[PDB]
């Protein structure tokens, strides 16, 4: 894993002559691991007292543990030597099944009046919001999946405005093959998405479809529809809304909208 | 990486002039703020003069009308020309950037500095 550093050894050494931050942003994507150093005698508050947006009430929480929000993040605070200082390390390592997460960290020196801080900005959220089904081999299946990675709609304290919300999977109907559109494991999934499905696909006669499952797994749950064969061409846009589902403390779910392209050109 | 190179200092007698030089890279010089810097034995380093990428100064108590901050984004040189120095000016000064927010990629590392001695022996 390639890793993220925000070093602020022997930089907020000064009196300054007005207020100044000192600003360290992160947007890690790949996986990344992130690092911050600082010398020990500055005064540091971060991860395990930290500054965490909170979606829900649109407010930040401070002096919070980040893992309250996303709980499948860990870190370790050590004392190390770093450039010849006695340094604090914050090292922070981020799993790929992590959700998503916007939160700050301080760093104070003291005797300069608070004039001179640092500060650390993590927005840990996705960047990828369109996708095309992907082709499960084993199972011989189309797979549009909102439960998890970068369609995940799964309630989140993602730092998300909005009209930001919306992610999307394209599905090239393959006529007498079964799609899989998986889904997190909640109660309003069956409650009202899959009402909202039904009514999208029922909504034109000349569609034929064949609502085949209702299928509850491990971790998700899973729409199984087959289409049959047809001969127009046609698109076909459906919405499965959670960006309005509330989960507390903080969490917010996603839009996921699914594109049928029906076509026998190309 | 941003590196900083100082130079222009030296021995100067009580009320005597000093101009040093700061020679900036590893940023968009035009579009930071700049500031001289200085630390004497046993004091904290201290932020002595600033001047915005809009070249407005300003200036510590101790130097208001005795130092001058100056700038060539042609050059991304930053200078301090300093008149009527006295004995409390002896410090080693350092540049880098400044401004109210500052990215921490545009706050290098400090450089060697430059060593100011106001003394008349
Ligand atoms: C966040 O975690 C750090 C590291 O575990 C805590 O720092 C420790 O604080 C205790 C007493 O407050 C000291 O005895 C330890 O030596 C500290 N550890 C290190 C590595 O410096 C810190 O208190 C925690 N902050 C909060 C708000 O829980
Ligand atoms: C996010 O997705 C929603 C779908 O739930 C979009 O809202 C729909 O927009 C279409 C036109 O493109 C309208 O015909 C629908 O009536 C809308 N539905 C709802 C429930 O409002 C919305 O425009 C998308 N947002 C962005 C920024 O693309
Ligand atoms: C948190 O910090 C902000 C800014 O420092 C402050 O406005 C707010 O009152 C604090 N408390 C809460 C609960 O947000
Ligand atoms: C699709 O066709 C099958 C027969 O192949 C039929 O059983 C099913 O009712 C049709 N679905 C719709 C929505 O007409």
């Amino acid at each position: 894993k390639n890793i993220c550093v925000c070093d602020f050894t022997d930089k907020l050494n000064f009196l300054p002559l007005e207020k100044t931050k000192i600003l360290c942003e992160l947007k890690p994507q790949y996986g990344e691991d992130i690092k911050i150093i600082a010398n020990k005698e500055y005064e540091i508050n971060c991860m395990n007292n930290s500054k965490v947006f909170c979606p829900l009430k649109d407010t930040f929480i401070n002096n919070t543990n980040i893992k309250l929000y996303s709980p499948k993040l860990h870190f370790e605070i050590k004392d190390i030597t770093h450039k010849g200082k006695n340094a604090a390390l914050y090292y922070l390592k981020i799993d790929e099944e992590a959700s998503d997460i916007f939160f700050s960290c301080s760093i104070k020196p003291k005797q300069v009046s608070g004039l001179l801080e640092g500060e650390v900005r993590v927005n840990l959220k996705k960047h990828i919001n369109e996708e095309y089904s992907i082709f499960n081999e084993e199972e011989d299946v189309h797979v549009c999946d909102f439960s998890k990675g970068n369609l995940d709609i799964t309630p989140s304290a993602g730092f998300y405005l909005k009209n930001s919300r919306n992610v999307s999977c394209i599905y090239r109907v393959i006529p007498n093959k079964l799609f899989l559109i998986k889904l997190p494991k909640l109660d309003i999934v069956t409650e009202k998405l899959l009402p909202s499905i039904v009514n999208c696909l029922s909504e034109f006669s000349f569609i034929n479809f064949t609502l085949k499952h209702v299928q509850e797994g491990d971790n998700y749950i899973s729409f199984n529809v087959i289409f049959g064969e047809f001969k127009k061409h046609f698109n076909l846009a459906c919405s499965l809304d959670l960006s309005d589902f509330q989960q507390e403390p903080c969490n917010l779910g996603k839009t996921a909208n699914i594109t049928f392209i029906f076509s026998k050109l190309e | 990486q941003v590196q900083l190179q100082e130079s222009g200092g030296g021995l100067v007698q009580p009320g005597g002039s000093l101009r040093l030089s700061c020679a900036a890279s590893g940023s968009i010089f035009s579009t930071n703020a700049m500031g001289w810097y200085r630390q004497a034995p046993g004091k904290q380093r201290e932020q002595v003069a600033t001047i915005t990428s809009g070249s407005s100064t300003n200036y510590a108590d101790s130097v208001k009308g005795r130092f001058t901050i100056s700038r060539d984004n042609a050059k991304n040189t930053v200078y301090l020309q300093m008149n009527s120095l006295k004995p409390e000016d002896t410090a080693v000064y350092y540049c880098n950037a400044a401004g109210a927010t500052i990215d921490l990629a545009d706050f290098g590392s400090w450089g060697q500095g430059t060593q100011v001695t106001v003394s008349s022996h």
